[PDB]
RNA sequence: CGCCCGGGGAGACCACCCGGCGCGGCGCUCCUGUACGGCGCAGAGCCCUGCGAUCGCCUGAGGGACGCGCCUGCAGAGCGC
RNA sequence: GCAUGAAUGGACCAACGAGGAUCCCACUGUCCCGAGCCGCGCCUCCGCGAGCCUCCAGCCUCGGGAACGGGCGAGGGCCGG
RNA sequence: UACCGACCGCAGCAGGACUCCGGGGUCAGCAGCCUCUAGCGCGGGAGCGAACGCGGCUCAGGGAAGUCGGCAAGCCGGCUCCGUAACCUCGGGAAAAGGAGUGGCUCUGACGGCCGGGUCAGAACUGGAACGGACGCGGGGAUCCCGACUGUUUACUAG
């Protein structure tokens, strides 16, 4: 029942509890360890671990503005919302 | 008070009751009446369910539309190996009814009627008929018993079971059917054919004859349990209805204080005992002739067989019948076929032109298996 | 039998009852082999550019 | 004057009809509609020794199968009565 | 005009209405006339496990009778679960 | 001064219960659909694939003949351009009615500043005669009665 390491170690590493991981073989030397300066010391010996952060791609997204930035995915049958809403006349005016 | 418009019940009361049938294949109630002085003659056999197909014909049909013209037809196949003669019965007729006299067995049976005499053949020890068939050795049982037949009975049956080995089934024993002899002058006339033909082939060739007509008798498709409106063809309710639309609104009134026998309820549907009567016979013949279904207007040899095979069903050994329309019961289902008692008077005579032998597994235009090598560049 | 008709769409043969045929209004008379066949048709679907039809074969040669 | 067990053409459970079952392959048939890749003086054009949606050839191809025919593999006849 | 009628307001009326009513176009299983399919329940199994109701009982036809009987008189049927 | 929607509804009850912080893509949008961060698999399982029910889908030819009654379901729907009647309290009616287009790819022009930005317009080619391809999203018209209109009402059968 490692419910409480794991809180300590998530306390420790500064993340969420989904991203603690441990090491599938050496589990009794974490059911030892109670206070947070046990996992330090088990953190500095590669026991304990967090993950990177799952961050999206953003590869499709670059292509895709790029070939807008081109004049593609501009017609009539991409565009839902009125001219006025995508481009209002005040700011034009404004502007000249 | 009196129902306001005119219509009729649903359903035949002569079915009932609608349940699973309790016989293990389709039996023949009543054979053919006997009239004397006719030749002698079998009055039926036993086969099983093949296919279905086209034929086109040349009608000759004087007084109706289609007097000189071609039409488009539906058949069925029917595969029909050839039946071995074991034993033979006889019967008298008696204030009581029809009473057997007494049955006696060849001298030597096959392994398919002895399985039939068991329910597990490798376990079963193997005793029946091992005192009969040391007696019967010599003929003297056989004619002793025989001369008994002669003078003592008014009916004649002999008792044939099929060969399951030339067919595609994977049942391994028999059929043991019983099947009259119509004819001849006197019983013992009847007795002596019947003991000429005793541990021999019977063939359909012998039996029927092409254009004359059969009844045909089976088990229909089974279904399980259903619900009125299907099986008993009732009005399905509106859509506003409480509870479901699909049953009967009202199931009987307020006196008698019970339910009558005429309502319709659910239950069991289909894997009933039925007779389909009067089909003309359209060809009798061999899977081993290898014109067995070109005709005048044909070119390279084709036989009964399908392109692809015959759907839910193997391929056809040998001897066949083919029948005009439909019969009860799904493919591989055992089928007794039975001279027509009360014949249709007005059929044109069969005249085959083309005969359809293209895939019926998915739509096939091939008719051989050389024609669809030649188109595909095969 | 030797009276067999032509696909209008797709060009195969057809053995006797075997399909269905329609009537324009032009008084022209189309012969379909399937189902299939006949809603390539209704659909306005160009035969020359479906690859396992006569008419699109021929275009591309393999078909003389 | 047997069942248990397996499979259906049988089926709510049962029963019924049949059994040295079946799994996994190969061939036939027929469903879709011509695979990935490679190669093209193919390709509207362009900021062009490269980019490019598409098109042609190998290719009635590739993929799939609950129907039919075989077995070159593995297997399949055991407890209560 | 059984028995309309003038701030117990009379007549009319554009816009508005989850208000009451008639018809036309389009659309459709509302229907002729039903068929096939998907998921959950139902059904079989392991675990868990109630309410309502209850003179006694639980097959019919006719008779008479508090004038429409399960029991009574006379007939016809029905192993038990 | 811990902690909780651990509060009230007879309960560890699909009800009720105030406020603060608020990423990415598609898009007019804090809508619908998929998702990073964070959290987490909730009155238990297996087999089978009958009737019948609850919640959905498709259906030849016809098209309200069904029914007290078009109830239910279906049709329409984004954006751009074209075109819009009688009547009227002159403000409306009006999205009246009704037509056409819309994908992908390769290009051309227009609009600022002493490199930035998106939007709008036009052309060639090319895909089963296909493009608001999921999602989201008016069916319309001709009349009569009543009340002018926005608003309120019988908590639990009458809006
Ligand atoms: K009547
Ligand atoms: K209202
Ligand atoms: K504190
Ligand atoms: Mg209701
Ligand atoms: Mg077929
Ligand atoms: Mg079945
Ligand atoms: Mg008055
Ligand atoms: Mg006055
Ligand atoms: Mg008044
Ligand atoms: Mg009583
Ligand atoms: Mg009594
Ligand atoms: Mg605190
Ligand atoms: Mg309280
Ligand atoms: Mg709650
Ligand atoms: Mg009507
Ligand atoms: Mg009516
Ligand atoms: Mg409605
Ligand atoms: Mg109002
Ligand atoms: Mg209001
Ligand atoms: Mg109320
Ligand atoms: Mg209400
Ligand atoms: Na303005
Ligand atoms: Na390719
Ligand atoms: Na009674
Ligand atoms: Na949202």
């Amino acid at each position: 029942n490692l419910r409480l390491q794991k809180r300590l170690a998530a306390d420790v590493l500064k993340c969420g509890k989904r991203r603690v991981r441990f090491n599938p073989a050496h589990e009794k030397y974490i059911e030892q360890a109670s206070s947070r300066e046990a996992i330090r010391s088990l953190i500095e010996s590669k026991i304990i671990a967090k993950l990177d952060i799952k961050g999206s791609s953003r590869g499709r997204i670059r292509a895709r503005h790029a070939a807008k930035r081109l004049g593609r995915h501009s017609g009539h049958g991409k565009r839902r919302g009125t001219r006025e809403a995508r481009m209002p006349s005040k700011t034009l005016w404004i502007q000249r | 008070s009196h129902r306001k418009f005119s219509c009729c019940r649903k359903g035949n009361l002569g079915y009932l009751p609608r349940k699973r049938c309790t016989r293990g294949r389709g039996r023949c109630k009543t054979f053919p009446p006997d009239v004397q002085g006719a030749p002698i003659h079998l009055t039926a056999f036993l086969g099983y369910k093949a296919g279905c197909t086209h034929v086109m014909r040349f009608i000759d049909h004087r007084g109706s539309n289609l007097h000189n013209r071609q039409a488009i037809d539906q058949a069925t196949i029917i595969d029909a190996p050839p039946m071995i003669c074991t034993a033979i019965i006889g019967y008298a007729k008696t204030p009581k009814g029809l009473r057997a006299v007494t049955t006696v067995w060849a001298a030597h049976i096959a392994e398919p009627a002895m399985r039939r005499f068991y329910r597990n053949y490798f376990h079963a020890e193997k005793t029946a008929f091992s005192t009969y068939m040391k007696k019967a050795a010599d003929g003297t049982y056989i004619k002793e018993q025989l001369g008994r037949l002669k003078q003592h009975a008014d009916v004649i049956r002999i008792v044939a079971h099929t060969q399951p080995a030339l067919t595609p089934l994977k049942q391994k024993k028999a059929d043991i059917m019983e099947i009259q002899v119509n004819g001849g002058a006197s019983v013992a006339e009847k007795v002596d054919y019947a003991y000429a033909l005793m541990e021999k082939p019977i063939s359909i060739k012998d039996v029927f004859s092409v254009g004359a007509q059969i009844d045909t008798i089976s088990i229909t498709r089974g279904r399980g349990f259903e619900g009125v409106v299907t099986r008993w063809g009732v009005t399905r309710l509106p859509r506003k209805t409480r509870r479901g639309n699909r049953k009967v609104a009202c199931i009987g009134a307020w006196h008698p204080a019970n339910v009558q026998y005429t309502v319709a309820r659910a239950g069991q549907m289909g894997y009933f005992h039925r007779t389909d009567t009067n089909k003309q016979v359209f060809m009798i013949d061999t899977a081993e002739n290898p014109r067995c279904c070109t005709t005048e207007f044909d070119l390279t040899d084709k036989s009964i067989n399908p392109v692809g095979g015959f759907v839910n069903y193997g391929r056809v050994q040998g001897d066949f019948i083919m029948i005009k329309g439909t019969c009860p019961g799904p493919k591989r289902r055992p089928v007794v076929m039975r001279n027509a008692l009360l014949p249709h008077r007005n059929c044109p005579p069969v005249q085959l032109q083309w005969i359809s032998t293209a895939s019926k597994f998915g739509h096939g235009i091939f008719e051989t298996v050389e024609e669809r090598r030649q188109f595909y560049a095969k | 039998m030797v009276t067999t008709n032509q696909c209008s769409y797709s060009g195969r043969k057809i053995l006797p009852g075997y399909g269905k045929r329609m009537s324009r209004h032009d008084k022209v008379l189309l012969i379909f082999l399937n189902r299939k066949a006949s809603v390539h048709y209704l659909n306005k679907w160009n035969p020359r550019k479906i690859r396992w039809t006569l008419a699109s074969r021929r275009a591309r040669g393999k078909e003389v």
